[PDB]
């Protein structure tokens, strides 16, 4: 049989539920989301890091003439210079008249530490939520492991289970987006292909080891100025440390919802937010006939005392008399209340407690003991302790807080002021006929 | 060392610290809702959660009993002056008893 049902997006939030078929005793469901997997689908656009400016040895042409040549290197620069002045601890690298003139030329690389400080700029969209739901039926247990879609049930014993869409979408990743030493960062990151000194990817590639590259940092020559030979070279500052130095926090401690994000697949996981519908299809030989079921008689309840406390910590009991020995499940259809355990022994005259919890402090509502129903009722009290982070509105509230008795103070409150009116008009019309009477 | 306050978000808040694992904590209510069968300021009690729609509820009582209030005035009033339609100054009262209603 195939039953429908709507579930919180919250770990460690099990729901309880039952399917009702004729000649057949309500079953117990158990669903329970194990953790949320959002994957979302990324492309790799570039790469940056610490980069290395090349000096390599200049060239000189004594006493004549040379021109510049380009080089295919990234951010690559040179010019020459006449009237050098060239000398080393050997002396006076050739001779002429200051007639001499170096050429000098400079490019840049990835030094070797980025092979491991390397960071990835990464264009994401459309996030996907993996769901893993455990669902107890029977006293038995099943598992599986499905995509959000409502299209794609997964297979679990050759189990067809559906589940969401979502009623809405959440995604803390945004468009742009930096990984660097397993950090994520939520940043705008400058398109491949445009390079800007003394900003964020200002050496992009590729790949890591690409030998093509293209980058421009603003490195100007100056002119041979000194005794020995010398490449003076003036470079803004690496953008990878300056970037490094004002990242801002790391959006482990920025995602709403406390979303726990893992870089390896660049996702976000055991993060809650919103409902989910989902269709559960149980077997029927699951099903157990109500000819076999425990028959129960005469059954009662009493709330020995509740605490309107955020845990589970209400508590309450039950008398029933019956005809045969077995197991009985228990539910209770009003959503403000909420049970622990589904099913429990049955004898002729037994009774029993039960755990529970509730969002409202009037404990007013229907349970349901084996098949039959049963009305109880009773008045929580706040607690002393009102500070605790284990699972709390197992079922949000529902304008319920509000009393009985502020409902019959407000009953009283209001008064019937448009009784008196028509009465008024009534008695003002009759006097006015008696008076046109004369 | 000092010590800090924080203002804990009603579903709930992250606690990060140290290098060991975080922990989470959540806030509940625990103003005094409930009467005790005698006359009590619970409005207190939902003064301290959700600031909104709490004071808006006695702003409309207080609206709607002036109102009718003010409309049952009117309309005895009225119909006390029409009630001495009797302006009749030659017969005596109409009845004394419609007399004892008007006055
Ligand atoms: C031998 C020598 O130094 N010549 C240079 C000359 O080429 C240049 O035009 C001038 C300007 O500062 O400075 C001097
Ligand atoms: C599940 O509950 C039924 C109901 O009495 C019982 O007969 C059965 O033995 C239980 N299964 C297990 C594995 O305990």
């Amino acid at each position: 049989f195939e039953h429908a049902t709507t579930v919180p997006n919250v770990p460690g939030i099990p729901y309880k539920a039952l399917v009702e078929r004729a000649g057949y005793a309500p079953l117990n469901l158990e669903i329970t989301v194990v953790s949320s997997e959002l994957t979302p689908s990324t492309n790799k656009e570039y790469v940056t890091c610490k980069f290395h400016t090349v000096v390599p040895s200049p060239q000189v042409k004594c006493c004549g003439s040379l021109e510049c040549k380009a080089s295919s290197k990234a951010d690559y620069t040179c010019r020459v210079f006449g009237g050098v002045y060239p000398f080393m601890w050997g002396g006076a690298q050739c001779f002429c008249d200051s007639e001499n003139t170096q050429l000098s030329e400079a490019y840049v690389e990835f030094a070797p530490d980025c092979t491991i400080d390397h960071a990835v700029a990464l264009k994401v969209h459309t996030a996907a939520l993996k769901v893993g739901l455990r669902i107890v039926y029977g006293n038995t247990t099943a598992r599986l492991d499905t995509f959000v879609n409502g299209v794609t049930p997964g297979s679990s014993r050759d189990l067809k289970v559906i589940a969401g869409p979502i009623s809405a979408a959440f995604s803390p990743f945004d468009h742009k987006v930096v990984i660097r030493k397993g950090l994520v960062y939520n940043y705008d990151f400058p398109e491949y292909g445009a390079m800007n000194p003394g900003a964020f990817g200002d050496i992009q590639a590729s790949s890591l080891d690409a030998t093509d590259i293209v980058a421009r940092t603003d490195i100007r020559l100056l002119k041979p100025s000194v005794k020995n030979i010398h490449v003076p070279y003036t470079q803004a500052v690496s953008g990878y440390e300056m970037w490094k130095n004002n990242s801002g926090r790391p959006l482990q401690e920025t995602a709403p919802f406390g979303c726990k994000i893992e870089v390896e697949p660049l996702r976000a996981t055991n993060c809650a937010y919103g409902h989910i519908p989902i269709s559960i299809d149980i077997p029927d030989a699951a099903f157990v006939r109500s000819s076999e079921s425990p028959t129960i008689l005469e059954v009662s309840c009493t709330v020995a005392d509740c605490i309107y406390s955020a845990d589970f910590g209400g508590s309450l009991t039950l008398q029933y008399k019956a005809n045969r020995e077995g197991h009985c499940p228990v539910h209770s259809h009003s959503t403000t209340a909420v049970l622990k355990e589904a099913t429990t022994h049955v004898t002729a005259t037994g009774s029993i407690t039960l755990h529970f919890s509730t969002s409202s402090p009037q404990a007013n509502f229907i349970v349901s003991l084996c098949g039959k129903k049963t009305t109880c009722n009773a008045e929580c009290k706040p607690p002393a302790d009102h500070i605790i982070g284990e699972p709390h509105k197992v079922d949000q509230e529902f304008q319920a807080a509000v009393s009985k008795t502020s409902w019959n103070w407000l009953l009283a409150l209001f008064g019937g002021a448009s009784s008196l009116i028509v009465v008024g008009l009534i008695v003002l019309v009759c006097s006015s006929m008696l008076i046109n009477t004369r | 060392t000092t010590s800090r306050n924080f203002s804990v978000g009603r579903e709930g808040l992250e606690y990060v610290w140290g290098n060991h694992e975080p922990v989470r904590v959540w806030a509940q209510e625990s103003a005094p809702g409930d009467p005790h069968g005698w006359p009590h300021e619970i409005i207190i009690h939902y003064y301290h959660r959700h600031p909104v729609y709490t004071v808006i509820v006695l702003c409309g009582v207080a609206l709607a009993i002036l109102v009718g209030t003010a409309s049952s005035a009117a309309c005895i009033a009225k119909a006390r002056r029409d009630c001495l339609t009797p302006y009749a100054l030659a017969p005596n009262a109409t009845v004394p008893t419609a007399l004892a209603v008007l006055c």
